[PDB]
């Protein structure tokens, strides 16, 4: 209720209230009306956001060492060219067909559980590993198999503190991959490149000098 | 009280039964009207005296004891036993320290009154902006009337100091020297013999002190108090 | 090339349409001074049309036997041969203003319709309403889905009035 | 101030001055970014 | 009762303007504040366009004032276009992004303030950013905001009669600075010159140096 | 209010007198959770034992390769230890180091997780418990008496430990040299030499 505010001074909408993670009120299009809209989206932010956060953290962390010497990678845009040209280079179209093949059945299995938690638990369904597919009661947390080192399982409230943990790094990953989609298309180089040379002059290397955010008609 | 800052008067709403040293009712855009902001006020008035005495007398010493040395330029024109920089870390440090404590005994009277390496010495119980105990060893009179000398002298080396400085950007001479150079033609030495504005033309005197002063290897500003606002 | 067309930057006849339009602008411009208005407003207007053909054989358009662009209307022939831009994306562009404007007015109309007295404001409009849910209809798909899997974005057909056969 | 704030929201004058709001953008939009025969991104 | 942007004639004089409000004179023929939303609206926009001025008209001042006194100090109507020169490693959309952004942060702090009188003195900022009213009857929020920070001196702080004094010294002063911008802006675009420049060139030949004499107020002449 | 005259103890830290050095410092609040608080505690106690390790090391180390005592293993700087050989490479002396940590790491975990739990040996030898992040492994019975009092000089060993490491970091980025000769560059003068005039950390000041 008097949790902190994505506005301080606007009231919250009355169709979030404070208990799903990361519930800062913010809903100016007022998308989440709808409960089964809403739990739909709330499904859809983690999904984006543990996306995000790995394909950020494989892009940061290679390029870090990379700067430092240790591990020589691409950069993420031409990462998936330099594989190409490899030798025993896998075909791009039988790749992608192998990896969404894989993903069909894991994200079909993952819908059936966003419809019904305790749909993948149905017993007989696999050869005995149904079990471990129950869900914690919310679509999203699946423990059992997952989650195998028992984090935030001691109280309601540890779980709950790691959620907002979780919601927040998913959202920042979010950001900073639309960051780093935007800075590559604004400027051929890489996202630490970019920190790099916007520290040297923050006055004159910023978006408003790349020539691609800024359309040069207007000037 | 009788001693006002002008006789027959009315003493402010807030100022009346004012019970500071050196109060005699002088508050026209009134400041003082807050009783917290008075007290935060005092302080800073009692801090600024002592501060400003103890800088004219100092300027007044070196300028007697060594008349070939510009007080204006003696940051820069002295040659420091130690280093600039060390100097001014060491200072800063021991001033946070000692500032800090001061002004916390000052939002909290008894809070900074305890000895931190020392447990068995303590500061006895004082009034606020008057430490005295080890501060205070020895006291010839009573302590109200050496109150009001003291607020009197710090106020009046205050407007000293002023007066130094711009005797300073004005004449380019220590304090004593633009004196002596006031004696010799009291007529022709005023500012209004050397400074005269009319509705048509305006004479400035020119300043005395260089634009910039170099120090090492940078240079500093260092130049004239808003010489354009000059008369 | 799709169904026979050339690029517009190997087209002749679009070379020639180019370097007829600047002649004739050029032959308008002679009548002229040198720095005069009419002379400055006729080689702005040769700039832009030297800055449009250019613009036009760069963006890889296709031009025909006449030496015009033309347009690849259809998903695949236009997205394998990069012609996405001619109508495909305008086609999304399109459908996403239109139905923004769309939902912002049913929003508009249904909020209030609730009202005690919505003629009065349909003829008179609430303009903070109006552009509340001006910003909100710019989530039209999303909510537009929503309310047809959840059934609340048509009227049963038992409900609505129709004529006696 | 209330009366000519509730005719200034009329529906003629609403829609001439979206209508003109509108126009003036659009008009813009070709002063700025002229002979835009293709969505070229 | 009080005195009136002109004698007599109380029929001019509004009803909503009942004198409560600071610097109250009856003044608005265009009844542009007849709603009570609007004039409270209209008063936030009066005060802060006073101060604003006053910051301008100040800044201005004292450039002129250094400028004629032989300082590297430009005028105000090519301050901006100096510095750019100056500064060429500072681009302009970055100058004027990080204007818009730290602003837009102030006064949306000040606009929800607007909307809700006592919003901001809580959260991330102590209650003195809660305001202490005033207009209307308030006793929070509003144009006047009292605390440690915004009256770090604590003026409105004890005895009423010494804050209104002061409350009608500034929207006095910030009425006379908003007319002394327009007439900067005014003889700027009609001399060419500076405040000061127009002063001094004005004490120095009083006549043959007024707005007839510019060549832009009167054409013909 | 231990570490500030002026300021309030945290509330959460008033009510704590078991735990070591409680001078009421928490100006960011971050011990507020019990849970949190917990297990900051442990993560201070490991992070201050294995900074006085290594500081100590580091020190001796230096000090043997300056005054001359260690042969040539010991006549190296500290970041520089990658140059000398051993019986093993890196990459072997890092993967038995990760095994070995892993194992002591792990009963540590558990003792966390449960205390008094993991206390036994496979053989049967047991110890006496003494609250979590104090296991019990004295040896010279040096607990029996002024427990309390032993802590607090643990704590503050410890956290004066974890300063020096990031001193000498910092300095090893910024001066040249062994911490040592770091300190004797400076107490050569010193009114100069003092990271205001290193050229590093102002970064304003000639750039
Ligand atoms: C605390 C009071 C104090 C006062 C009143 C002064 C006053 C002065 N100092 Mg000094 N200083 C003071 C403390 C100290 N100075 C120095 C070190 C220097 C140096 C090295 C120099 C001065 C200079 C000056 C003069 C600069 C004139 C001007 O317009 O500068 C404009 C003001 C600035 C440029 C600084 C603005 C920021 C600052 C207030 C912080 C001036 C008379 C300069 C001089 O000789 O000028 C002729 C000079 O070169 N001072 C140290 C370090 C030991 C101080 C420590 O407390
Ligand atoms: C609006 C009607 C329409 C019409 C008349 C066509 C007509 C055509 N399409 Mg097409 N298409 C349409 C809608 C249409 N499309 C839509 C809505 C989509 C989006 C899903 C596509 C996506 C699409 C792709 C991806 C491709 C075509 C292709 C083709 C061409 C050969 C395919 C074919 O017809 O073989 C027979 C069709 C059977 C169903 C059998 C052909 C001229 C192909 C092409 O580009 O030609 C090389 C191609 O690969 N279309
Ligand atoms: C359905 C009919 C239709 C269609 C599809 C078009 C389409 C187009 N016209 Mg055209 N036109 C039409 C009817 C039509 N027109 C009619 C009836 C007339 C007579 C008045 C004209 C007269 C005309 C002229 C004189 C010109 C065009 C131009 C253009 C092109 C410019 C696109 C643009 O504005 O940039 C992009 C605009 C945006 C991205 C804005 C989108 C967002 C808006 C604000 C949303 C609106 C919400 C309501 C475009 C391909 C210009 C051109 O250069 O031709 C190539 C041009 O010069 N038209
Ligand atoms: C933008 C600055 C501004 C604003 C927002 C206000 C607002 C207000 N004034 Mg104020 N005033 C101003 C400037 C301003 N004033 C200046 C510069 C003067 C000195 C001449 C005065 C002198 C004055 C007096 C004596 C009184 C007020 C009063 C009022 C209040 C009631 C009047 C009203 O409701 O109409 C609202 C006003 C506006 C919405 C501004 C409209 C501006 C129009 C639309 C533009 C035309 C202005 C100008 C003629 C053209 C020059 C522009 C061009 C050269 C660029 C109100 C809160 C009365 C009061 O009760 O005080 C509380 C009152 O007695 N004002
Ligand atoms: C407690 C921490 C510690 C550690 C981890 C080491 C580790 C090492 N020491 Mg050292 N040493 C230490 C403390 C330590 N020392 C102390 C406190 C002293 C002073 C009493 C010495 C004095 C010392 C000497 C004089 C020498 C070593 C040498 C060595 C290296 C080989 C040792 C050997 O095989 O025998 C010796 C092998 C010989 C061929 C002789 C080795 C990496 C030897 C070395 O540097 O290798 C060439 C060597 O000469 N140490
Ligand atoms: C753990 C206690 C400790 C001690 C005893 C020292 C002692 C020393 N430091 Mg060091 N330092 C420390 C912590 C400490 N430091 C920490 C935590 C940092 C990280 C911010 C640094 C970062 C640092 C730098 C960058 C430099 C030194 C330097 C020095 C030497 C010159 C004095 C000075 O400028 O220090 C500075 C003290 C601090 C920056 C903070 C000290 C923390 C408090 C005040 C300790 C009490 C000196 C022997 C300088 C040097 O190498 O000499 C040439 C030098 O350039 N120190
Ligand atoms: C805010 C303002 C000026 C602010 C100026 C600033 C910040 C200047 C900034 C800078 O200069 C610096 C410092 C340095 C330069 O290098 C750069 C710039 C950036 C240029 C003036 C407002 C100026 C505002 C003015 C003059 C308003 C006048 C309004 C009037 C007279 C209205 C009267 C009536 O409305 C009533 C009250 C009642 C109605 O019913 C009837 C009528 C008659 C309509
Ligand atoms: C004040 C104010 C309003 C403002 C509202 C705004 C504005 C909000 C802004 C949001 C963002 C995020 C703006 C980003 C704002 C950022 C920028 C950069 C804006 C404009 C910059 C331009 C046009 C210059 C471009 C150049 C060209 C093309 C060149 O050629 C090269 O030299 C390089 C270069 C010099 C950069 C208000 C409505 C509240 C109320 C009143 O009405 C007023
Ligand atoms: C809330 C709301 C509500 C209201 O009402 C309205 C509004 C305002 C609208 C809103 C907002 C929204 C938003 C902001 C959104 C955004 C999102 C995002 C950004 C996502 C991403 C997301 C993102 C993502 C997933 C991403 C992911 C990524 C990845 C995987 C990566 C990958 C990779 C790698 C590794 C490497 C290589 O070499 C390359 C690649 C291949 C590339
Ligand atoms: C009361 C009131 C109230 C009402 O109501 C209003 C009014 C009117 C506002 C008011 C008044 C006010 C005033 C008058 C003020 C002033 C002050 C001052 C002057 C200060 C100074 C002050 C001053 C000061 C401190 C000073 C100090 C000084 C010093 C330290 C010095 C130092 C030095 C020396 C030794 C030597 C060397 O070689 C140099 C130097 C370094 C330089
Ligand atoms: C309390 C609080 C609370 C509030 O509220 C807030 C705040 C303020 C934030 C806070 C504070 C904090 C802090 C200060 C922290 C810090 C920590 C540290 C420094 C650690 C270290 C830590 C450190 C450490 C572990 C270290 C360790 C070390 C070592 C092992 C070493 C090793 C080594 C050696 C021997 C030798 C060789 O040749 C090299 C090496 C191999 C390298
Ligand atoms: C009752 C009717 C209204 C009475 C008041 C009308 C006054 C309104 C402005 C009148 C001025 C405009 O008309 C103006 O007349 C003046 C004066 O002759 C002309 O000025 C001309 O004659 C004057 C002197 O006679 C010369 O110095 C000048 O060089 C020449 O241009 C202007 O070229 C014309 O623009």
């Amino acid at each position: 209720a008097t949790r902190p505010l994505w506005q301080p001074g606007v009231e919250a909408p009355k169709h979030l209230d404070g208990t799903m993670p990361g519930d800062f009120g913010f809903d100016p299009l007022n998308l989440g009306v709808n409960k089964e809209a809403l739990n739909w989206y709330r499904n859809a932010e983690l999904q984006n956001g543990r996306w995000a956060m790995l394909g950020v953290a494989g892009i940061v962390i290679p390029a870090e060492l990379t700067r430092v010497g240790v591990l020589n990678v691409p950069e993420w845009a031409e990462a998936g060219k330099v594989y190409a040209e490899s030798e025993n280079a896998i075909p791009f179209a039988s790749l992608l067909m192998v990896q969404l093949f894989l993903f069909n059945f894991v994200e079909i299995k993952r819908w059936e559980d966003i419809k019904k938690p305790g749909s993948q638990a149905e017993p007989g369904s696999f050869l005995g590993f149904e079990s471990g597919f129950k869900g914690t009661g919310i679509s999203g947390y699946p423990g059992g198999a997952f989650n195998p080192f028992g984090l935030g399982n001691s109280s309601k409230e540890a779980m709950d503190d790691l959620k907002w943990r979780e919601i927040r790094n998913g959202r920042l990953a979010m950001v900073a991959f639309l960051g780093f989609l935007s800075q590559h298309a604004a400027t051929g180089k890489g996202p630490l490149d970019n920190l790099a040379d916007h520290l040297a002059d923050p006055w004159g290397a910023n978006f408003c000098s790349n020539g691609v955010s800024i359309p040069s008609a207007l000037g | 009280a009788r001693a006002n800052w002008l006789p027959g008067s009315d003493f402010p709403a807030h100022l009346e039964n004012c019970k500071l040293p050196g109060c005699y009712g002088f508050d026209p855009l009134g400041l003082g009207a807050n009783e917290e902001r008075l007290a935060w006020f005092a302080e800073s008035e009692r801090v600024h005296c002592r501060w400003a005495m103890l800088g004219v007398a100092g300027i007044l010493v070196q300028e007697i004891v060594k008349p070939d040395v510009f007080w204006y330029t003696s940051g820069a024109t002295v040659e420091l036993p130690f280093d600039i920089t060390g100097l001014l870390a060491f200072e800063l440090f021991v001033m946070h320290w000692v500032e800090s404590r001061r002004g916390y005994d000052i939002k909290k009277p008894g809070s900074m009154d305890q000895d931190p390496i020392f447990s068995n010495f303590k500061l006895p119980a004082h009034e606020p902006g008057y430490p005295g105990g080890i501060f205070a060893p020895f006291v010839p009179g009573s302590l109200e009337e050496l109150k009001v000398k003291e607020i009197k002298n710090g106020r009046l080396a205050m407007l000293a100091f002023i007066g130094f400085t711009m005797a300073a950007q004005v004449t380019g001479k220590n304090p004593l020297a633009a004196l002596r150079e006031h004696l010799d033609n009291p007529l022709g030495t005023t500012i209004f013999s050397k400074a005269v504005v009319v509705p048509g033309q305006a004479v400035v005197p020119p300043c005395a002190i260089p634009d910039t002063i170099e120090f090492q290897g940078i240079t500093i500003p260092a130049g004239c108090f808003l010489h354009s606002l000059w008369p | 090339d799709v169904a026979g067309l050339t690029p517009c930057s190997e087209s002749k006849a679009f070379a020639k349409r180019k370097k007829n339009e600047v002649k004739a602008l050029n032959k308008r411009l002679k009548n002229y001074e040198a720095d005069s208005a009419p002379a400055l407003a006729l080689k702005a207007t040769i700039a832009r049309t030297e800055a449009r053909f250019d613009k036009y054989a760069k963006q890889g358009l296709l031009c025909g036997t006449d030496g015009l662009p033309h347009l690849i209307a259809d998903p695949g022939l236009a997205l394998r041969y990069g012609h996405a831009g001619d109508v495909f994306i305008p086609t999304i562009g399109f459908i996403y203003f239109a139905g923004w404007l769309g939902y912002a007015g049913s929003k508009y109309l249904q909020a209030v319709a609730a009202t005690a007295k919505p003629i009065e404001k349909e003829i008179i409009i609430d303009v903070p309403l109006a552009w509340k849910l001006l910003w909100e209809g710019f989530g039209w798909p999303l909510r537009a889905f929503a309310e047809y899997k959840n059934g609340s974005l048509m009227e049963d057909d038992a409900k609505i009035t129709v004529s006696p056969r | 101030m209330k009366d000519f704030t509730t005719y200034l929201s009329t529906a003629p004058v609403l829609t001439l001055l979206s209508v003109t709001v509108v126009a003036g953008l659009l008009i813009e939009i070709n002063r700025f970014f002229p002979d835009a025969l293709i969505a070229a991104f | 009762v009080r005195e009136l942007w002109f004698p007599g004639n109380k029929e001019v004089v509004p009803d909503y303007l009942d004198g409560s409000l600071v610097g109250d004179h009856g003044f608005d023929p265009l009844g542009l504040g007849s709603s009570p939303e609007q004039l409270s609206w209209n008063v936030h926009a009066e005060i802060f366009h006073g101060r604003l001025a006053m910051t301008g008209v100040a800044g201005i001042l004292l450039t002129s004032l250094l400028h004629k006194g032989g300082a590297d100090v430009p005028e105000w109507f090519e301050a901006g276009r100096v510095y750019l020169d100056r500064n060429p490693n500072v681009d302009f959309g970055a100058l004027l992004f990080s204007t818009i952004v730290m602003s837009g942060f102030v006064e949306f702090k000040r606009l929800n303030d607007i909307r809700n009188p006592g919003s901001q003195g809580s959260g991330i900022l102590p209650e003195d950013f809660k305001g202490v009213g005033g207009p209307q009857g308030r006793t929070v929020g509003g144009p006047y905001v009292g605390g440690r920070y915004f009256d770090p001196m604590g003026l409105c702080r004890g005895s009423p009669e010494q804050t209104l004094k002061y409350k009608w010294n500034e929207i006095r002063n910030g009425r006379l600075a908003m007319m002394a911008f327009l007439g900067f802006a005014a003889q700027y675009a009609a001399t060419g010159k500076g405040p000061i420049d127009n002063l001094v060139d004005h004490v120095a030949d009083p006549f043959h140096t007024t707005f007839v004499h510019n060549g832009v107020s009167v054409p013909f002449i | 209010a231990g570490w500030d005259l002026s300021a309030e103890v945290p509330a959460h830290l008033a009510g704590r007198k078991d735990l070591a050095g409680n001078y009421g410092f928490d100006p960011l609040n971050l011990g507020k959770n019990p849970e949190a608080l917990k297990w900051y505690q442990q993560a201070e106690l490991q992070n201050g034992r294995w900074a006085m390790l290594g500081v100590a090391g580091i020190l001796v180390q230096e000090l043997l390769h300056s005054t001359g005592l260690g042969g040539k293993a010991a006549d190296v700087y500290w970041f520089d230890a990658g140059n000398n050989t051993f019986w093993a490479p890196k990459e072997t002396l890092i993967a038995i180091s990760f095994l070995m940590f892993n194992w002591a790491e792990l009963n540590r975990m558990q003792d966390y997780i449960k205390p008094g739990s993991n206390v036994t040996d496979p053989f049967g030898n047991k110890i006496k418990y003494v609250e979590l992040g104090y296991p019990g492994f004295d040896p010279l019975s040096f607990s029996k008496n002024n427990f309390d009092e032993w802590k607090l000089k643990e704590i503050k060993n410890a956290r004066l430990a974890m300063l020096a490491f990031l001193g000498i970091v910092a300095q090893h980025n910024a001066q040249p040299g062994s911490p040592l000769e770091q300190l004797g560059a400076h107490l050569a003068n010193p009114w100069k030499n003092h990271f205001i005039n290193n050229g590093v950390s102002p970064f304003l000041t000639d750039n």
